[PDB]
Order: structure tokens, then C-alpha cells, then sequence
């Protein structure tokens, strides 16, 4: 009805006033988190079959 | 192992055979899926027989399961593959539907998408023909044509119910599926008897093609 | 050189029986899906084969290459024992099998519910109790370079009737009456001239399987029981070519080199589960 | 949850009782459960163990033979057959509640014990302190030898500790070395490595008087230490 | 009002287009793709008599539940295969099952509509049903609890609701999407959670005031599963179009895309490696495939089911990975 379309309204109007960064920087950011955590990954550098508690 | 770990495993043992128990008593359940269209005659033979109704029953010494899942009001996709292992899927259709708007060519159109879908392939159907004395109350007025402009056949009771049953079957398809089609009056306490003999004819010809005779 | 085709082609008939036997018992064993109670005594019959393949085979096929039993007396005995036993166990698998599908068809509640695999259980241990009754009596007693067996007038009847004719009999009837049940299902589903040609089709199809079943059985192992039935009877009178039964041996030997295709490799789920590996 | 023993009174040596436990308020079938006596001025001696379904049985070395017990699922009653009963069998016996899965807390619940009067290679648990003095508030530490190292190669350690206080049955105070058990107050803490362990007490209470037990799990033959008294 | 709605997409459109200064891809062109990411079973988990729908890790990264349709609800020693539990569920209905962080509470739900909350640690040896959070009117197709007394269920009904466990009752209801709610994430620090459904669409939803904070629309078919980066700025997404999609919460769009032209069956499950690089999704056509996050890249392949791999998730701890599947097995790789 009228009452769901303004309710649409209000959300696209309140999703569209955020603060965006650029991509750039939101994959730079991803970036640094993978290389900042690539030693504790032991599905990306596994760990020894001592140290592998699934052996 | 350590003792605790003795003990642990002891417990886990337990719990597998408890498991397997309960999977051979549930491997002798027939599962049927009972299906519908909005008011079809489902509730009559529920009761001749939330989210989801479960209903089991035994029936001569065999163990029936109904999922009356009517009340799941989203799109079926997203939760028909639940009920893969079905052995048969009851649909409920109303005959007196064809004078009511289309209720009858939306339950066509279910019935198709549940013969053609990809998880009932080898799945039979009992279809069900509901209301069929108030069918019979508004067929020798009304014509069959609002539902089938295509009829063209006799405006009779019989010809107009074996007419809608035969156009329900056109939508089958498949050579290791049958549909069971009976007619209810939703005063007759042997629909649960059609379901029990339709169910062994499923497995008989299960049977029949595991072994190569069918 | 005239024996050494005779050695390539039991060599080849051995390596093939063995091989489709030893992949039925594997496709049971490695799978969920073929753990199944029918499919349990598809690999016990399998099972039976593959001893069959690797036990009496090879020592038959010296004894024929060679034209003499190069072995000792109690080696002739032990193979001869083993021969008789294990295709009596091939035969009850056979009928056990039929056993099988018979309940399974005529009797929908107790596939339902009462069909167990401790039923296969039952049914292996009897083909191969079965299969020991008919063996072992001569080795109990009931009987020159020769390994044939007893010719005695009542353990040829007591043998040929306890492995082949009764259990002939036993899936000529269950067969039969499966065949009674598969046509009153046809019937019933066509109780529209697609339903027909559906139940034509189905028609030709139990008679094709049911042809496959009884005339491989049939075509394998009665020439070979009609001459062990009646030549003892035939002690001076009628002579073996020693030609023709080595054929109609060696045709209920390739019983047990084709029971793997009939039962196993023309089973959709077994096909299925051979495309998968 | 509660754990009724009855039987025990008095007995000739060499007589014979079977000794009852009434198992009420919860799941009893799943649940090991141990005969555990205490003499009537010594500490806790381990008797028996039942499991889940009674798969396993063992006994103490010193009741083997003569010692039997069973448990009753439909009606929870845990059962000792004692016959021959020496003028050592007299004690206080103890039925525990025990559940072994992964993370779960055993000998966490103790029955309230039954009274048995009779007429006239495993792990040796040590606790060389006994009778300790305390005073309310102060931090307190009770040591525990062990003979064998119970952590075992999964980086489990099997040492628990239990509260004997006055007159009441012992309650499970840390269940694996270092894992408080439900419903005990996060002052207590145990810590310890391979053979050697400790039980410190924050700021012990006028309730935290009473004995202290050790116990293994490892080797299942159970082995408890001599208690160490805690007094004001 | 339909013509100032399309007016504002069109300038959220024009925001997104305005901060897409480098794709993912181009930035990544240069690290070092892991070459190929082979785990291998080391335990299989067998005890379950029909298709798993769910499976969740513990947090101590060596217990693990998993639903199936057999009416049982398993908790799992993974480490050593041991079953801890067997919870019979009044519905074998299951679709999802969740693991508490504190481990006192396993939730599951499915065609019944209801999340009912278990509690594993009883006085009694015995696991009973705490609670049963009723008030869904679709089947509950995830759950995710905030802590023992706080759960996030999604629904079929299009919407998901917060619910305070101990009195049974929503705290908060999340509507705004538009087909059924298929999936759900929560942030690492459980403050906001994502949601995919069945409109191609996955929302961003703020757990105390109950607004949708933002919506991301890269996708063209159903939303079947939904993961958080490990950082908690982003979000991978896996739709019955057979492509995984990377989108950043702070720069509303996606950012990667995890397609592959061998690939046209669609996707049930998704998760992230613990530092992330990897995205393993799990696929219709019965196996696993792991995808370098960064560079889109397919890494590996987890082959070994022989149904559709419904389930699959990571420790906490990032040293195994269990994938659940509709052969009633759950397989742990490392
Ligand atoms: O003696 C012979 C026979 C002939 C063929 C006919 C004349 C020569 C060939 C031959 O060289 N041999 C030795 C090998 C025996 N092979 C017999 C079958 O493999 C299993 O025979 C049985 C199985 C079960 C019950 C039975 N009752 C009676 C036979 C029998
Ligand atoms: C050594 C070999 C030849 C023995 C095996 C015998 C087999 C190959 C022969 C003997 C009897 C034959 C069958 C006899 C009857 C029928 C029924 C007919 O409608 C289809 C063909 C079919 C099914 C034949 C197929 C081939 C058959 C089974
Ligand atoms: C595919 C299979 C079932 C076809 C049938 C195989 C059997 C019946 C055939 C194939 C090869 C044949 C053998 C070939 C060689 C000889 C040597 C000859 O001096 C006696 C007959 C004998 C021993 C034949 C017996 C029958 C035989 C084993």
C-alpha cells in the first residue's frame, strides 16, 4: 500500500546517507588483513602433522 | 585411551547403536507428502486419515508418515527437497474448483510443477478428487468449459470427472511414475484404504524394477 | 601347441570370471548405496563365484590342459569336494535370489518391514549348508589317474536333484509366480494408448529378464546335469565323447563368469555405482 | 538430582548385603556410576564402577570377587552384591554420579552414603600435608602427589578434588585438573603439571572447612588421597 | 512514491559507481596465489541416517553439531569422531543448527517454524529443550546466537528476529527483505549481522535498533549462503547462480566475484579461512571448491562427498574445515 512504499522510501533514503569509502581502500584493507594473518591460517600455511590436532 | 576416553567412546558406541535403531524403525515408515491447493479437500482426509502437520498412523501392519505442509505459505523450491525420499505425494484437488476463481488451473499448474519437478522424477502421485458430489451438484448446470474451453465433450458427470482426472495424468510424463487418481465425496472412510493400496503398488513396482521386470 | 589354446582360453575365462566377481564383491564393499539386502545376496552369490574362479577353476583347467590329473588322489578328492560345493552355493544363490525378489514383489508389507539383512544372512548360510550336504557325503563315504566324481546310482540322484533340479524346480515356480505378479501389475497400472505401449514394453521386458535369468541358468548348467544324471546310469551303454561334457562343464563353470552380468552389471544401481568408479 | 543409598547396618564378618541405590531426578541410564567407601576414620577408597549400560565393570583390587555391582535402568537402582565381608569392608559407601563425554564433569554428584558395620602398579595419590590450619579470608593452597603423571597424551590431566565437609558426603570441587565444577564458588583453582598439583583457595569461607581429596582417572583402578583436613 | 524509491537507487547507484576507484582484482594483481589449497579427510563423521542440512563448529574449535533429516541432532568429538550427544528432535524437519559461543546451548529449526534452544548442560545427564522460540511464520532456515541468551533466527517469512531466550520472546524483528531470508552471519563482534534471501539481495541489518544499515544487490538468483570476512568489514555471499560475490560494508558493493565457467550449479554453503584468503564454497555439483578471496582464483577442490554438500564451516581456530553433505556424511579437511 501507500504505508509500505513510504516505508521503502525512508530505507533507500536512510541506506543512501552513509559514508562510502572508496574501493580502494576497502581492498586495501582486505589486503592488509590477509597478509596480517596468513601465519595463523592453517588452511593457507598448514601447520606441521605434529602440531595438527587432526591426524 | 585414557579411561575417560574409554568411557567416552563406551557412551559414543551407545549412541550409534541407538542411532541405527532409530534408523531401521524409520526406514519401515512410509513417508507420504500431502499437497493441495489453498482450500482443496486436505482436511477431509486429514482428518479421514506452525509449519509443518505430521501426522503418523499404522495401517495395516504398515507405518505411515503424512506431512501436511500447506501451512509452509513461501515458495515450495526452497524447502520440497526436505521431502526427496518420499514414497508418494497425495494431492488433494477440489472438483467443485472449476466455478471458482482459477482455483482448479492453479491446482494444474501445482500438479505439473510437482510431477516435473527434479526431485520427483520416479515419484508416484495419489491424486485425489475432492467435493466431487457437490461436483456433481454444479456440473449439471455450469458446462465444464470455464475450466476447459477445450472440453468439447459430454456436459455428464462421468465424462466431466474422468474428463478433469485425465487431463491431471497428461501432466505425468515419466515412465516410472503413476498417479493414482480416486474420487472422494468427503463422506467415504476408505481414502486411507486407496492410500495403503496405492502405496503397494509403489513398492511392488519398486521391486519390479530393481528387479528388471518392470 | 593344440594345448596351449586350450590353456589361453581358460586362462582368459578364469581372469574374466574372477575379475567381475571380485569387482561386484568391491562395488558392495567400498558403497553405501549397494549395502543392500537384495544387493547382499548379489555379492554372496559373487562371493560364491570368485571362490568358484579362484579355487576350482585353475585346477580344472590343469586337469584339462594337461588331459590328466597331475596331482595327488587327496588334492583330486579336496577339488572335487570344493568343485560340488561351491556350485551347489552358486545355484541356491541363484534360488535364494529368486527367493528374494519373489517376497520382495508378492509380499510388499514384509519388504517393508520384516526384510532384514539378517534374512540374507540366513539365506547365504543356508545355499552354503546346501552346498556342504551334496559335497561332503562322499568324503564321508558314498563312492587311477581320473578325477571324475562318484558315479554311485544313489549320490548321483541325491547330488544332481539336491543341486541342480530342485533348485531348477524351486526358480522355475518362484520365477513363474513372480512373472504372475509383475503381468497383474501391468495389468492393474492399465486397469491413453501410452499406458499401452508402456505396459508392452513392460511386458517384453519381464519376458526378456526373466528369459536372461532362466535360460542363462538353464543353458549353463542343466547340459552339464542331464549327463551327470544319466551317465551312471549309462555305465556301458552310452559313452561320454569325453568332448562334449568337457563343453557342458565348462558351461555350468561359465555360470559362475556370467552370474556377475545378469545380477550385478545389469542392475541400474550397480551401473550407476561403476560410474562412479 | 539426588542419590539415595540404603542397606548397610550391621553385618557379621563373612555375611553378605547388597547395598541400594535409589537414583532419582535425573538421567540415571546414562550416567557411570561408582561405589566409592570411606572407613570409618580413613579417607576415600574407590570400590566399583558400572557404566552406562553396564559395558564396563571394574573393581577395587580389594573387593574383586567378592564385590559385585549392577545397576537396575527402569527402576534407577544401582546394586552392590558384598559377600564375604571382611572386618575391612566396613565404611561408608558412596554411590557417584558419573558422565564421561567430551567436556563433562564426573563424580560430580554423590549420593548422601549408607553405613556398613562388619563385626570383629596403580597410581599412588599422595597428600603429605593433612590437618592444616586456616583462618577465614587467607588464601590457602593444598598440594597432591601423584606417583604416575596423570596428564595423558591428549593434554588432559585426570586429577580431581572433592569436599568432604562434616557430615556431608564429598561434593566435586575440580573435576579435570584446572575445570571448576557446576555450582562451586570461583574461588577455589587448581592448578599443577605431570605428577605434582595444588588446590588453592582464594578467600576460604567458613564453608570451605572440611577435608580435601584428591583422585586420578587415569588408570582406572581410582586411588584417592589421604584427605587433607582444613580447620579453623 | 515508486518514482522517488527508483530516484534514490538511482543515487545510490551513482555513490557506489563514485567510490569504485580500483576493483579488488586490479589491486590484487601482484600477491603471491597460493597455488593449489589441498586439504585432505581426515575425519569422516558418520551417525547421521539422512541428508545433513546444517552443521556448526564450537568455539573451542573441536565440537561440532550437525542437523539432518533423521530427527537427530549430533554433537561431535571431531577430533575423535566420538559422538558427545544425540538430541532427538520433535521435528525432523531441521534446515539449521547453531552452536552456542559459551557451548551450554545447540538451536535448530526448519519447516516447523520454531528455534528450539537446547540445553547440552544439565543437572540431569540429559539434553533437553530450553526453549522453544516461536513466532516465526515461515520455516527458520539459519540461526545464529549473539550469546546463550540472545539468537538471530532468519525465516522464510522474509524476515529475521532477535529473540531474548529466556523469556521466549523477539526482542527484535528485521524486515525489510522481500523473499525468504536464506542465511544469515554474524559479525565477528556480533554488534550487526548480514542476511541473504531469496530477492538476490543481502542486507545489513544493526542488531539493537533493528535497522538496515545497508543492502547489497550483485546477485541474480536466491541467496542460499552468507559469511563474514574474519575482519568484520566484509562479506561473501553464495546464490543458486553458481558465483560467490565479496562485498565491503563500508564500500557497499561488491568488490570481488567467485565464478567460474565450469561451475553452473549453485552454491549451499560459504565460509572464510581464518585470515580470510580463502573462500570455501560449497557447490551442488557434490563438492567443495576454495577460492583465493583476493584474486578470485579457484585454489583447490574438496572432492569426497557423493551428494550435495549442503553444510560446511571453519574452526574458529582456521585449522579445519568440516563439509556436511546430503550423503549423511560430515568430513573434517585440514
Ligand atoms: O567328473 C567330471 C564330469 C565331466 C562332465 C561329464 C563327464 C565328465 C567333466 C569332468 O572332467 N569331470 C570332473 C569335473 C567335475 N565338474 C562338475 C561340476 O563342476 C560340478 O558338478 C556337480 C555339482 C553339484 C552336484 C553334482 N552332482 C554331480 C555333479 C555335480
Ligand atoms: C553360454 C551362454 C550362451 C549361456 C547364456 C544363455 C543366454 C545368453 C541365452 C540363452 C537363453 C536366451 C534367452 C531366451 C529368451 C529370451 C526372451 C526374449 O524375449 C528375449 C531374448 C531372451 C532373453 C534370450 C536372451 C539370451 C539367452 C538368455
Ligand atoms: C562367454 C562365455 C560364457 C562363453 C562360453 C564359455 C565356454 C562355454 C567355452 C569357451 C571356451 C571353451 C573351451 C575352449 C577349449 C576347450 C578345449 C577342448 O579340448 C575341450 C573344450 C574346451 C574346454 C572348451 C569348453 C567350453 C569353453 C570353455
Amino acid at each position: 500500500s501507500i504505508a509500505q512504499a513510504r516505508k521503502l522510501v525512508e530505507q533507500l533514503k536512510m541506506e543512501a546517507n552513509i559514508d562510502r569509502i572508496k574501493v580502494s581502500k576497502a581492498a586495501a584493507d582486505l589486503m592488509a588483513y590477509c597478509e596480517a594473518h596468513a601465519k595463523e591460517d592453517p588452511l593457507l600455511t598448514p601447520v606441521p602433522a605434529s602440531e595438527n590436532p587432526f591426524r | 585411551l585414557s579411561a575417560e576416553e574409554r568411557a567416552a567412546l563406551e557412551r559414543s558406541k551407545a549412541i550409534e547403536k541407538n542411532l541405527k535403531e532409530d534408523g531401521i524403525s524409520a526406514a519401515k515408515d512410509v513417508k507420504l507428502l500431502l499437497l493441495g491447493a489453498g482450500e482443496s479437500g486436505k482436511n477431509t482426509i486429514v482428518k479421514q486419515m506452525t509449519g509443518i502437520v505430521e501426522t503418523h498412523f499404522t495401517f495395516k501392519n504398515l507405518h505411515f508418515r503424512l506431512f501436511d505442509v500447506g501451512a509452509q505459505r513461501s515458495e515450495r523450491k526452497k524447502w520440497i527437497h526436505c521431502f526427496e525420499d518420499v514414497t508418494a505425494i497425495i494431492f488433494c484437488v477440489a472438483l467443485s474448483g472449476y466455478d471458482q476463481v482459477n482455483r482448479m488451473h492453479a491446482s494444474l499448474k501445482l500438479f505439473d510443477s510437482i510431477c516435473n519437478n527434479k526431485f520427483f522424477i520416479d515419484t508416484s502421485i495419489i491424486l485425489f478428487l475432492n467435493k466431487k458430489d457437490l461436483f456433481g451438484e454444479k456440473i449439471k448446470k455450469s458446462p465444464l468449459t470455464i475450466c476447459f474451453p477445450e472440453y468439447t465433450g459430454p456436459n455428464t458427470y462421468e465424462d466431466a470427472a474422468a474428463y478433469i482426472q485425465a487431463q491431471f495424468e497428461s501432466k505425468n510424463r515419466s515412465p516410472n511414475k503413476e498417479i493414482y487418481c480416486h474420487m472422494t465425496c468427503s463422506t467415504d472412510t476408505n481414502n486411507i484404504q486407496v492410500v495403503f493400496d496405492a502405496v503397494t503398488d509403489i513398492i511392488i513396482a519398486n521391486n519390479l524394477r530393481g528387479c528388471g521386470l518392470y | 601347441s593344440y594345448q596351449v589354446i586350450t590353456s589361453l582360453l581358460l586362462g582368459t575365462l578364469i581372469f574374466c570370471a574372477v575379475l567381475g566377481n571380485a569387482c561386484v564383491v568391491a562395488a558392495i564393499a567400498l558403497e553405501r548405496s549397494l549395502q543392500n539386502v537384495a544387493n547382499y545376496l548379489i555379492g554372496s552369490l559373487a562371493v560364491t563365484d570368485l571362490m568358484v574362479s579362484v579355487l576350482v577353476l585353475p585346477m580344472a583347467a590343469l586337469y584339462q590342459v594337461l588331459n590328466k590329473w597331475t596331482l595327488g588322489q587327496v588334492t583330486c578328492d579336496l577339488f572335487i569336494a570344493l568343485d560340488v560345493l561351491c556350485c551347489t552355493s552358486s545355484i541356491w544363490h541363484l534360488c535364494a535370489i529368486a527367493l528374494d525378489r519373489y517376497w520382495a514383489i508378492t509380499d510388499p508389507i514384509d519388504y517393508v518391514n520384516k526384510r532384514t539383512p539378517r534374512r540374507a544372512a540366513a539365506l547365504i548360510s543356508l545355499t552354503w549348508l546346501i552346498g556342504f550336504l551334496i559335497s561332503i557325503p562322499p568324503m564321508l563315504g558314498w563312492r587311477p589317474d581320473a578325477c571324475t566324481i562318484s558315479k554311485d546310482h544313489g549320490y548321483t540322484i541325491y547330488s544332481t536333484f539336491g543341486a541342480f533340479y530342485i533348485p531348477l524346480l524351486l526358480m522355475l515356480v518362484l520365477y513363474g509366480r513372480i512373472f504372475r505378479a509383475a503381468r497383474f501389475r501391468i495389468r492393474k497400472t492399465v486397469k491413453a494408448e501410452a499406458k499401452r505401449k508402456m505396459a508392452l514394453a513392460r511386458e517384453r521386458k519381464t519376458v526378456k529378464t526373466l528369459g536372461i535369468i532362466m535360460g542363462t541358468f538353464i543353458l549353463c548348467w542343466l547340459p552339464f546335469f542331464i549327463v551327470a544324471l544319466v551317465l551312471p546310469f549309462c555305465e556301458s551303454s552310452c559313452h561320454m565323447p569325453t568332448l562334449l561334457g568337457a563343453i557342458i562343464n565348462w558351461l555350468g563353470y561359465s555360470n559362475s563368469l556370467l552370474n556377475p552380468v545378469i545380477y550385478a552389471y545389469f542392475n541400474k544401481d550397480f551401473q550407476n555405482a561403476f560410474k562412479k568408479i | 538430582v539426588q542419590l539415595v543409598e540404603s542397606g548397610g547396618g550391621l553385618v557379621q564378618p563373612g555375611g553378605s548385603r547388597k547395598l541400594s541405590c535409589s537414583a532419582s531426578g535425573f538421567a540415571f541410564s546414562s550416567f557411570g556410576m561408582h561405589w566409592v567407601r570411606q572407613a570409618p576414620e580413613k579417607g576415600l577408597e574407590w570400590v566399583a564402577y558400572i557404566s552406562s549400560g553396564s559395558g564396563t565393570i571394574y573393581y577395587a583390587d580389594t573387593v574383586k570377587g567378592r564385590f559385585t555391582i549392577s545397576r537396575d535402568d527402569p527402576k534407577n537402582t544401582l546394586f552392590l552384591q558384598m559377600t564375604s565381608l571382611r572386618s575391612e569392608d566396613t565404611a561408608m559407601y558412596y554411590c557417584v554420579r558419573s558422565i564421561y563425554y567430551y567436556g563433562s564433569s564426573p563424580f560430580d554428584f554423590w549420593g548422601q552414603g549408607t553405613t556398613l558395620t562388619v563385626s570383629s602398579s596403580d597410581i599412588v595419590m599422595t597428600q603429605a600435608t593433612s590437618s592444616v590450619p586456616v583462618t577465614p579470608g587467607e588464601s590457602v593452597s593444598i598440594s597432591c602427589r601423584s606417583s604416575k603423571s596423570l596428564l595423558h597424551s591428549n593434554g588432559n590431566t585426570y586429577l580431581y578434588w572433592f569436599l568432604q565437609r562434616p557430615g556431608q558426603s564429598p561434593q566435586l570441587l575440580i573435576y579435570r585438573m584446572s575445570n571448576l565444577a557446576s555450582g562451586v564458588p570461583d574461588r577455589f583453582s587448581g592448578s599443577g603439571s605431570g605428577t605434582a598439583f595444588t588446590l588453592t583457595i582464594s578467600r576460604l569461607e567458613a564453608e570451605d572447612v572440611g577435608v580435601y581429596y584428591c583422585m586420578q582417572h587415569l588408570e582406572y583402578p581410582l586411588t584417592f588421597g589421604a584427605g587433607t583436613k582444613l580447620e579453623l | 512514491l515508486r518514482q522517488e524509491a527508483e530516484q534514490l537507487k538511482n543515487q545510490i547507484r551513482d555513490a557506489r559507481k563514485a567510490c569504485a576507484d580500483a576493483t579488488l582484482s586490479q589491486i590484487t594483481n601482484n600477491i603471491d596465489p597460493v597455488g593449489r589449497i589441498q586439504m585432505r579427510t581426515r575425519r569422516t563423521l558418520r551417525g547421521h541416517l539422512a541428508k545433513i542440512y546444517a552443521m556448526h563448529w564450537g568455539t573451542d574449535s573441536r565440537l561440532l553439531v550437525s542437523a539432518s533429516q533423521d530427527g537427530k541432532l549430533i554433537i561431535w568429538d571431531s577430533y575423535t569422531t566420538n559422538k558427545v550427544h544425540a538430541i532427538p528432535l520433535r521435528s525432523s524437519w531441521v534446515m539449521t543448527c547453531a552452536y552456542a559461543p559459551s557451548g551450554n546451548y545447540v538451536a535448530c529449526g526448519g519447516l516447523d517454524n520454531i528455534c528450539s534452544i537446547y540445553n547440552l548442560k544439565t543437572r540431569e545427564g540429559n539434553v533437553r529443550v530450553s526453549r522453544e522460540l516461536a513466532g516465526h511464520t515461515g520455516y527458520l532456515s539459519c540461526c545464529r546466537f549473539l550469546d546463550d541468551n540472545q539468537i538471530v533466527t532468519s525465516s522464510g517469512d522474509t524476515t529475521c528476529a532477535l529473540w531474548d531466550i529466556e523469556t521466549g520472546q523477539q526482542t527484535t524483528t528485521f524486515t525489510g527483505h522481500t523473499g525468504d531470508v536464506m542465511s544469515l552471519s554474524l559479525a565477528p563482534d556480533t554488534r550487526l549481522f548480514v542476511s541473504g534471501a531469496c530477492d538476490a539481495s543481502a542486507k545489513l541489518w544493526d542488531v539493537r535498533e533493528g535497522m538496515c544499515r545497508q543492502t547489497f544487490t550483485g546477485h541474480e538468483s536466491d541467496i542460499n549462503a552468507i559469511c563474514f570476512f574474519p575482519n568484520g568489514n566484509a562479506f561473501a555471499t553464495g546464490s543458486d547462480d553458481a558465483t560467490c560475490r565479496l562485498f565491503d560494508l563500508r564500500a557497499d558493493q561488491e568488490l570481488m566475484t567467485y565464478s567460474h565457467d565450469n561451475i553452473i550449479c549453485g552454491i549451499t554453503s560459504v565460509s572464510f579461512s581464518k585470515s580470510g584468503r580463502l573462500l570455501l564454497a560449497g557447490y551442488d555439483d557434490f563438492n567443495c571448491n576454495v577460492w583465493d578471496a583476493l584474486k578470485a582464483d579457484r585454489a583447490g577442490v574438496l572432492a569426497g562427498h557423493d551428494n550435495r554438500v549442503s553444510c560446511l564451516g571453519v574452526t574458529d581456530d582456521g585449522m579445519a574445515v568440516a563439509t556436511g553433505s546430503w550423503d549423511s556424511f560430515l568430513k573434517i579437511w585440514n
